[PDB]
């Protein structure tokens, strides 16, 4: 009855966006590890909008 | 009242499933009884009161 | 506020392995869909239609299509909206000239007897419906009134013309006549002239003859090719075994329509067990031909599913002869008296007949 | 994704067992999701309460400030009650899991518990277990009752204190209805967020904990990274820097070469297979893995990995169906006598949370899934210890040789089965972490030290 | 009040939905609590009329035919095999026809079958299920263990420790549990009994049987047991027939089944080949071949 969810909510695209945030913050900045601060700022940067 | 329901229903269910034929259990899915003994007992003992 | 769904975010994994309710099993028993229903009304639901404006541009197709109560709503509301809009304009213009102010002076009003919006609306009635009550005259005073009178007259004539056209094309409809053609609820298979054929019966009720009648006949079944080309609805045409070679039919009495099952016919591998309740198979019978009076071409769609096909029965002879003229007893229309016949397939029957004939000769 | 790229050292898998990771993926993600649900509350409800209090003063005066102060003073107390409630809830959860495991153990063996007339023993045990769980439930029920009491009885107390103070301690206004009823409406629209800002803070603490747990999980050593297996040194380790597993290993195996191996009591049999597999940190070695960049290495181990599904799904392993290879594999393992009495044969709920099986039956399952895929290499591992059916052993060996060696399907059988202890191909004998030579069997008989 | 009518309606509907789901849980609970065991019953005065504990242990099969559904088919049909009191009679005929049925018929697993049986000169259908299994011993076909006191694992009711259990241990070969396990008898089972043996099942069964003061001993086949475990088990069966003066067994492997004092063949619910002397069993090649 319910069906495949729209493009924006598909887990593949959400994972792609979160990887983009992680890569962008780990590359433009110089922080090889991914600590609590890094993950927290990553979620905010990818879902603030 | 929720506490009283939890205690008495649990002990009654234990007693009845004890005095039960094992031919039924060989027919019973053997997980259906486990479900309705863990999940449902949890619901009536932790959510029906509130 | 007052719910406890957010207090506990934890979970327990002790309870699992819950399945086999057997409730959905009964749901799968629901009957499959028919292509075209018995009383026409094809049961196909188009999906992802990109409208692109092709469902408003052909307005005058829609107006004829709509039902009579909806058509009368459009009728009434077209006229009343026109009347009221032009009444507004008459009110405003006769107010601008001052003719609405009571006892203004001896200035000749540009439309007499305008003493309200109520009289303005009545004046719009008189003008557009072309009734012309003498109370509300159009004087020669202001040019804008004469212009608006011309415009309202032309618009009223155009609206009358449009509604006349739609009423013309609606009073000559066909779907009030397509339903007065009668088929059997179920069709039969039986041997005629030693060859297996798929009979059927169709009749007419109204005395009005149906001219240039035409009976197409198709089989609807999912079917694959040797190349793997899978067609979900691979319609196949079927000749009507009519002696002349055309498919036309002269329909007065209830006639027996059938297709002789030769090697070409796609029903060449049917068995009495091969047409059971849930078998995927469906016959369509398109009965075309115009109505004699209005000269409007019509169709009479109908279908026959597998669970309606019945083996080895013959239609009861319906026509009798009264004292002076023939008799048609439509109560025996769809009655199919039992008749024994070989229960093998069409291919097995053909091969057996050929072998027996070769051995005999 | 970081489950995939993760390494399987005993420093990782010996601490965060499958229970830990399942608890993480479910509980931690759930509570992080809940924090993202409630995030706007911790921003708004400050403004909500502040604006409500300020214009409550404007509507009525100081007395409204006093009532709001009473609610705010009782907020930390209600937080304490709710936190103690959560502690009791975790205690009850632990006791409930204990009782559920006890009842799983009990109800499993109902056959011998009823035949031997032994209902009394475990009935008493469960009775005592439920006694302790009932004490915990009493504490939980008492604490949640206090929460309900405070939740539904602070607004009345706030209203009571406000109006009585206004009348007596203030005696300022006549309290016309325009002020009284406005204030009561404000009390509703303030009690709803005031009583819940505490819970938002609670979820904030929990979310910080969840990100701690997730970050720790994300801060473990994970990524280790012609002739099929061409090795020079082969010295790999388990620990990413040190703790070597082996040294001085070298093979060069052409296709179809059933290069069986030997070993000792847990001495470099599966460890050799794993170091080859690529899941060990290779320190002193150089391998150029290439195909006739890797290949779909069929594999297994001592404890078979299974899918909690039906047996058909657990054997096919996400691939098409072909009856010839299917029948050949299920006969060379003799899968039909094994699944004779399972309630629907293939359709049975094999795996955990369901059908419990024996070592030999699970061993047939693993070997079938490994062989069936129709691939170029196969690394079986010890399928003949728990499954020691001699007739099945001969059948499995005949199938192994004829099928695997013909289609070039290398079957590296590293085990200790005597009936073909001398393999039909290349052999290599390992002991105490040293393996002499990987060549033919003629030089192995030439050495003549490991005589049966 | 009109301001609050809104969320009152909302939460009333929502909490109604949650109450509906949890009441479905209660409905399933009562589905379990609507199963009634027919077999458990009492029809006789047990204060003095029955014997305190059966001693003779007479056995007879008065054509006992067992049908659980009582409509499809039975498992035994007109079986009449006389077990000699003091001499074991264990026959591996049609495996899924006679041995499971007989064990189920003695011990109330099948307490509803056409025809009856005299247990120690007394009909068994006039006694409670727990009484019917009170003074009788049996083993299983598969192993099952869990955490719990070994003393209560063997004798939960009687609880005669060290006098019998150590003697029960003596027949067993569990040397390690005495010292390798943490405490042994006073200690509970560890890791759910996944660290001791596949012979722990047989050892516990023998310990319970000797601690039941077995008026009758029943056995079963083996799933995967050590050869030393089989030798000790069979030897202790002989010694239990020596002291407790009763033994009866069953098996499925042809050669192991032949390692018995008596044997027969029972197929298709009825009797196939019965000879009182065991020599005729060897004389019949076809019947012996039937098993394997
Ligand atoms: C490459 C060349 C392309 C073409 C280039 C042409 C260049 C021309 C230059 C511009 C002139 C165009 C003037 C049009 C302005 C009005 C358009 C309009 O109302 O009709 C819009 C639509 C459809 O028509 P279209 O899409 O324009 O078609 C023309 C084109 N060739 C095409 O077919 O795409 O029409 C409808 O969809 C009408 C629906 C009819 C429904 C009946 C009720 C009418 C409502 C109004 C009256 C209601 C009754 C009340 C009376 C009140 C009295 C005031
Ligand atoms: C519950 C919601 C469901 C929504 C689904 C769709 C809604 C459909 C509504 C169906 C029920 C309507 C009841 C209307 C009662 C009067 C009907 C009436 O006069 O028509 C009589 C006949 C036609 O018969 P029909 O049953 O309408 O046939 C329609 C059919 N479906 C078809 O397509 O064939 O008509 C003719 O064959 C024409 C003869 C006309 C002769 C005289 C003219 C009378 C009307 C003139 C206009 C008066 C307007 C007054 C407006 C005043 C405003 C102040
Ligand atoms: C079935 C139907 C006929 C109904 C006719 C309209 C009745 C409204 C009554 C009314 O007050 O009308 C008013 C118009 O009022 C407007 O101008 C309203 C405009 C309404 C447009 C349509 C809305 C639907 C009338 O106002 P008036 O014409 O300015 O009155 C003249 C004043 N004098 C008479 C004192 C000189
Ligand atoms: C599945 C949960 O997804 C939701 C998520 C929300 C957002 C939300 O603030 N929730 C918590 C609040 C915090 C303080 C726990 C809550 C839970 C239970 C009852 C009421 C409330 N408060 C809701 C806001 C107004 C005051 C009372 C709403 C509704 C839903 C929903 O079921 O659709
Ligand atoms: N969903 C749709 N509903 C109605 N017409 C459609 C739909 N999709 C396509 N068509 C029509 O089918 C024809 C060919 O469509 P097709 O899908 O083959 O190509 P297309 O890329 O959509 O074409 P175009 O650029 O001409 O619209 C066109 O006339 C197009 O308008
Ligand atoms: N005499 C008739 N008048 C009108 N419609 C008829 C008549 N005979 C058949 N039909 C039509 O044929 C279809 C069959 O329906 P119905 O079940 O009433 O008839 P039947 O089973 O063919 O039997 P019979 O011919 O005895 O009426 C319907 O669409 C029905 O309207
Ligand atoms: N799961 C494991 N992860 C990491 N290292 C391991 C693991 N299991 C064993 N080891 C290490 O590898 C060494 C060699 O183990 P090996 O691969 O020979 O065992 P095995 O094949 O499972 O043994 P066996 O089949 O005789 O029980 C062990 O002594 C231990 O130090």
């Amino acid at each position: 009855a319910i069906a495949k969810l729209p493009i924006a909510m598909r887990a593949l695209t959400n994972y792609q966006r979160l990887c983009v945030a992680f890569d962008a913050q780990a590359r433009k900045d110089t922080q090889s590890p991914q600590g609590a601060r890094a993950i927290w700022r990553a979620l905010c940067h990818a879902f603030g909008r | 009242t929720g506490l009283k329901v939890a205690k008495r229903l649990h002990r009654s269910l234990l007693n009845r499933i004890i005095l039960a034929p094992m031919r039924f259990f060989e027919t019973t899915p053997l997980g259906s009884i486990l479900n309705r003994f863990s999940s449902d007992c949890n619901t009536i003992d932790q959510h029906i009161p509130s | 506020m007052l719910s406890r769904k957010g207090i506990i975010p934890e979970e327990y994994v002790l309870t699992r392995l819950a399945e086999d309710p057997t409730e959905p099993r009964y749901r799968t028993r629901e009957r499959r869909a028919r292509f075209v229903s018995k009383k026409g009304n094809c049961n196909v639901a188009h999906k992802n239609i990109r409208e692109q404006g092709r469902f408003l541009q052909d307005v005058f197709t829609t107006l004829v299509d709509l039902k009579w109560p909806h058509t009368l709503l459009i009728f009434t509301m077209s006229f009343l909206c026109s009347w009221l809009l032009f009444a507004m304009v008459w009110w405003l213009i006769a107010f601008a000239h001052g003719d609405l102010a009571p006892g203004e002076g001896t200035n000749v009003p540009c439309v007499t007897s305008i003493h309200s919006f109520s009289s303005a609306f009545l004046f719009s009635i008189e003008v557009q419906v072309t009734i012309g009550f003498g109370g509300r005259m159009v004087t020669e005073e202001c040019p804008l009134a004469i212009l608006i009178l011309i415009v309202q007259n032309i618009v009223g004539l155009m609206i009358n013309a449009i509604m006349l056209g739609c009423i013309f094309m609606k009073t000559a409809q066909a779907h009030r006549r397509a339903e007065t053609l009668i088929f059997s609820k179920h069709a039969v298979i039986t041997l005629r002239h030693g060859r297996l054929c798929f009979m059927l019966r169709v009749g007419d009720l109204r005395k009005s003859m149906i001219i240039s009648a035409t009976i197409h006949m198709q089989v609807v079944r999912k079917t694959t090719s040797p190349e793997g080309e899978v067609v979900p609805l691979h319609q196949v045409d079927i000749p009507m075994e009519n002696g002349v070679g055309g498919n036309s039919i002269f329909l007065v009495a209830p006639l027996i329509i059938y297709h002789v099952i030769d090697s070409n016919s796609p029903l060449y591998d049917l068995a009495p067990s091969d047409l059971h309740h849930h078998q995927d198979l469906e016959i369509i019978v398109i009965l075309e031909g115009v109505v004699e009076t209005t000269g409007i071409t019509t169709q009479a769609r109908t279908s026959y599913l597998a669970d309606e096909i019945l083996w080895g029965q013959r239609f009861v002879p319906i026509v009798a002869e009264e004292d002076g003229r023939y008799s048609v007893d439509y109560s025996k229309f769809g009655n199919t008296v039992k008749v024994p016949t070989p229960l093998c397939t069409a291919r097995q029957l053909d091969e057996d007949r050929s072998l027996l004939d070769a051995l005999t000769l | 994704n970081k489950i995939m790229h993760m390494s399987t050292s005993n420093l990782s898998m010996g601490e965060m067992t499958a229970g830990q990771i399942c608890n993480l993926v479910a509980i931690d993600t759930n509570q992080l999701m809940w924090f993202f649900f409630l995030c706007p509350n911790l921003w708004t409800m400050p403004v909500q309460i502040i604006v409500g209090v300020i214009l409550l003063y404007y509507i009525l005066g100081v007395s409204a400030l006093i009532g709001a102060a009473v609610i705010i003073l009782l907020a930390p107390v209600q937080y304490f009650v709710a936190t103690k409630l959560s502690q009791a809830q975790r205690t009850t959860l632990e006791h409930s899991n204990e009782r559920l495991k006890q009842t799983n153990e009990m109800l499993r063996g109902m056959k011998l518990l009823k035949l031997y007339a032994w209902e009394s023993i475990f009935c008493s045990r469960v009775e005592v277990t439920r006694r302790k769980e009932m004490t915990s439930l009493r504490a939980f029920a008492v604490y949640t009752s206090i929460s309900i009491f405070m939740n539904t009885a602070i607004p009345i107390a706030a209203v009571l204190i406000t109006f009585v103070g206004h009348v007596s301690f203030f005696k300022e206004s006549d309290l016309s209805p325009s002020v009284a009823f406005a204030s009561l409406s404000l009390f509703h629209i303030l009690v709803t967020p005031l009583f819940l800002l505490s819970s938002v803070v609670r979820s904030t603490v929990k979310a910080l904990v969840s990100v701690q747990k997730l970050s720790e999980f994300l801060s473990s050593a994970e990524i280790r990274e012609n002739f099929c297996v061409q090795i020079i040194g082969g010295f790999f380790t388990w620990t990413p820097d040190g703790i070597p597993t082996l040294s001085n290993i070298t093979i060069r195996i052409p296709r179809g070469q059933l290069t069986m191996i030997v070993g000792q009591v847990g001495c470099g049999k599966s460890s050799l297979l794993l170091a080859t597999l690529g899941e060990m940190q290779k320190v002193s070695g150089a391998v150029f893995w290439n195909s006739n960049s890797r290949g779909p290495v069929a594999y297994a181990s001592q404890k078979p990995w299974l899918l909690n599904a039906t047996v058909e799904e657990n054997i096919t392993f996400e691939s098409p169906f072909n009856k010839q290879r299917y029948k050949m594999v299920i006969e060379a393992c003799s899968l039909q006598p094994d699944i004779d009495i399972l309630p629907h044969g293939d359709q049975t709920q094999i795996g955990e949370r369901g059908i419990n099986l024996s070592g030999g039956q699970r061993q047939r399952i693993s070997v079938a899934r490994a062989l069936y895929q129709q691939t170029n290499v196969v690394f079986l591992d010890d399928p003949f210890s728990a499954l020691d059916v001699h007739l099945s052993d001969h059948l499995m060996q005949a199938g192994i040789l004829e099928l695997l060696r013909d289609d070039k399907r290398t079957v590296v059988l590293v085990t200790h089965k005597l009936q073909y202890l001398p393999h039909a191909d290349w052999i290599i004998a390992m002991k105490d972490g040293t393996i002499q030579r990987e060549g033919t069997l003629k030089d192995f008989q030439r050495s003549e030290c490991q005589l049966f | 009040y009109a301001l609050m009518v809104s969320n009152y309606l909302n939460w009333m509907v929502r909490n109604l939905a949650d109450m509906e789901i949890q009441l479905g849980a209660v409905k399933r609970i009562h589905a379990l609590l609507k199963t009634e065991a027919e077999s458990y019953e009492g029809l006789l005065a047990p204060s003095l009329i029955p014997k305190n504990w059966p001693d003779q242990g007479k056995i007879q099969i008065q054509n006992l035919s067992v049908r659980y559904d009582s409509s499809l088919k039975p498992v035994l049909k007109h079986v009449n095999t006389l077990i000699s009191p003091g001499q074991k009679i264990g026959i591996c005929g049609r495996t899924g026809s006679g041995k499971s049925s007989f064990s189920l018929a003695f011990f109330r697993m099948v307490d509803m079958f056409e025809g009856r049986i005299i247990i120690d000169g007394i009909d068994i259908a006039k006694l409670p299920l727990h009484t019917l299994r009170s003074r009788l011993s049996i083993i299983l076909q598969d192993p099952v263990l869990f955490s719990g006191t070994i003393r209560f694992n063997l004798d939960p009711e009687k609880k005669c420790s060290d006098s019998t259990l150590w003697e029960a241990l003596e027949i067993a070969q569990l040397k390690l549990v005495v010292k390798a396990l943490p405490g042994g008898l006073d200690a509970i089972i560890t890791e759910g009994g996944e660290n001791f043996s596949q012979g722990q099942r047989q050892l516990f069964c023998l310990a319970r049987a000797f601690v039941r003061k077995t008026s009758i001993f029943i056995m079963d086949e083996a799933t995967a047991s050590i050869d030393m475990a089989t030798e000790n088990i069979l030897q202790k069966v002989v010694m239990t027939a020596f002291a407790d003066r009763t033994v009866v067994t069953i098996a499925h492997r042809v050669h192991t089944i032949l390692s018995a004092d008596l044997v027969m063949v029972l197929k298709r619910g009825a009797i196939l080949e019965f000879d009182k002397p065991e020599t005729l069993l060897s004389q019949k090649d076809s019947v012996f071949a039937s098993f394997v």
